[PDB]
């Protein structure tokens, strides 16, 4: 069975959001992400990607709903990323996937 | 592998597809994460390719 | 030797992606409409070819935008409409080619374009619009 | 089993079917309840399969 | 017998056919009184299927 | 006897024509005042038909 | 002596032609000032019919 | 040098071609600045020459 290991892989979730003070935003996220030791990116869990893109969407929702709009829009958009990143990479450690992740940037 | 043509829509319509190559009936799908796979219509649709090109898809034919 | 060796071939020379009109949010919540250009070329060949499958001019180009909305968005986010276009030493640019070419965490950071074989050389603002209400 | 094309149409805006097989002018149809049968086309029909997706039917080409 | 496509649109605006059996250029009509008879297409007409549907004719394929 | 298409249109919206027999390519076509000719269809229209039924001109298919 | 499709078309929106005999893909085109040349229809345009019966143009078809 | 479908309708819709050799499937490209590609139509396009029109670009046909 070949894994395609080197290749970096896209991922695009997105959907509108509910922030801290009862606002509401339309948001997208792009995640790149590689593939290592394919013994368990094949044994592990069924269609990883599926599962990494859920995880993202969840991890999204989670960052999101603490920060407040405006600053969403304007000056948290570095910590957003920063703790959606965090955030995905803790969620998925338990999965075992063989799924690591290069960069998560806010669209 | 083979996957259904409502399938293969409702994965586009959630920007999860890339490049698709038309041959005819045949589709040969990949997706964003580098997994491919393959498609046929089932009768002629005129909505297919404005979907496709709506949703910043890449569409190639095929001699 | 043939039959058992194929060849692809990969252009060294730089690579010009323009994009197209898109919205931006400025510090006072003000909507921009940015037109700029990014000149790229390849550094590693191989790990150039390994990273986009194929080597295909495209998907490096896909990469390539998704990480320059970002670090754009991020930088203007900070930033006045007057203090974008009073810019005349492209600042903000020549920040947004250094933060593309060398990431955050002889080590390199996986979220640079280091990591892949792409360089940025160049990154241009073309015009900057207002949305036709405020024109 | 043959079944005529109407019955078809308002069993699936009645939601009965869950599956629809289309290899030419025929029609491969499987109920919610597992109960398959046949159907033919009679002259094509371009609201056909948008009637099928709006629905939420899954529909498969064929080689 | 033989009937004009006219004859055969202004009779199911009328409601008074019942089975409608299409076999490729030929139409074979059943009326409400039991009568059969033979239609056929002059051209391609999308809008024939759509007629046939809303006035609740029973419209049967071939193989 | 060979009848222009635009005439023949012209001549269908004078409500001068009562039969019209379409013979795919062709049309054979009878005046109100019994006069026949012939004349073709450029490229497929629809309209042709929709007019021919709305102005109430006989069609005719055959075998 | 061949003319392009797109010149075709501004051409005949400035009502300078007058007869358009249509063969299949070609088409054979005179002016108002007795100019008289060919003209090919790339893909099936389905406004054509609609222009050229609009703005006055004569067309005939060919057996 | 082939060019896939979607970029070849980008350049379209930015002002980069002038003329266009359609031959069946086949579109021999010219970009403004008299660059030569080639491009394929996958599936059956009903608007493609409505934004060839539109945006004014010498399309011609090929026997």
């Amino acid at each position: 069975k070949p894994v395609n290991v080197e290749a970096v892989r896209e991922l695009a979730a997105s959907g509108v959001m509910l922030t801290s003070d009862e606002n509401v935003v339309r948001v997208e996220m792009n995640v790149q992400y590689r593939v290592t030791n394919p013994e368990k990116y094949l044994y592990s869990v069924t269609s990883p990607d599926d599962s990494l893109r859920q995880a993202t969407d969840s991890a999204l929702r989670g960052v999101i709903g603490k920060y407040t709009m405006d600053r969403i829009l304007t000056e948290g958009r570095t910590v957003i990323r920063s703790d959606t990143q965090r955030e995905l990479e803790e969620t998925i450690r338990p999965y075992d996937m063989g799924i690591t992740l290069l960069d998560v940037n806010f669209q | 592998r083979k996957v259904d043509y409502s399938t293969f829509l409702q994965e586009v319509n959630n920007d999860q597809v890339r490049e698709a190559r038309i041959n005819g009936r045949e589709i040969n799908v990949t997706k964003k994460d580098s997994n491919r796979y393959t498609t046929y219509i089932p009768v002629q649709d005129p909505k297919l390719l404005d979907n496709l090109l709506t949703k910043n898809v890449k569409v190639v034919g095929e001699p | 030797i043939p039959f058992i060796e194929t060849v692809k071939m990969l252009d060294a020379r730089i690579q010009t992606m323009d994009n197209q009109a898109d919205r931006f949010v400025t510090k006072e919540k003000k909507d921009l409409i940015v037109d700029s250009y990014i000149k790229w070329r390849i550094s590693d060949f191989s790990r150039y070819y390994l990273a986009t499958g194929g080597g295909d001019i495209s998907q490096a180009e896909v990469l390539l935008k998704r990480k320059f909305s970002d670090r754009l968005r991020s930088e203007i986010g900070r930033l006045d409409v007057k203090d974008i276009v009073t810019d005349s030493r492209g600042r903000l640019t020549l920040e947004v080619r250094d933060a593309l070419n060398s990431g955050s965490a002889p080590v390199i950071n996986p979220n640079s374009m280091a990591a892949l074989g792409i360089e940025v050389v160049d990154v241009r603002i073309k015009q900057i619009n207002l949305p036709t209400e405020v024109s």
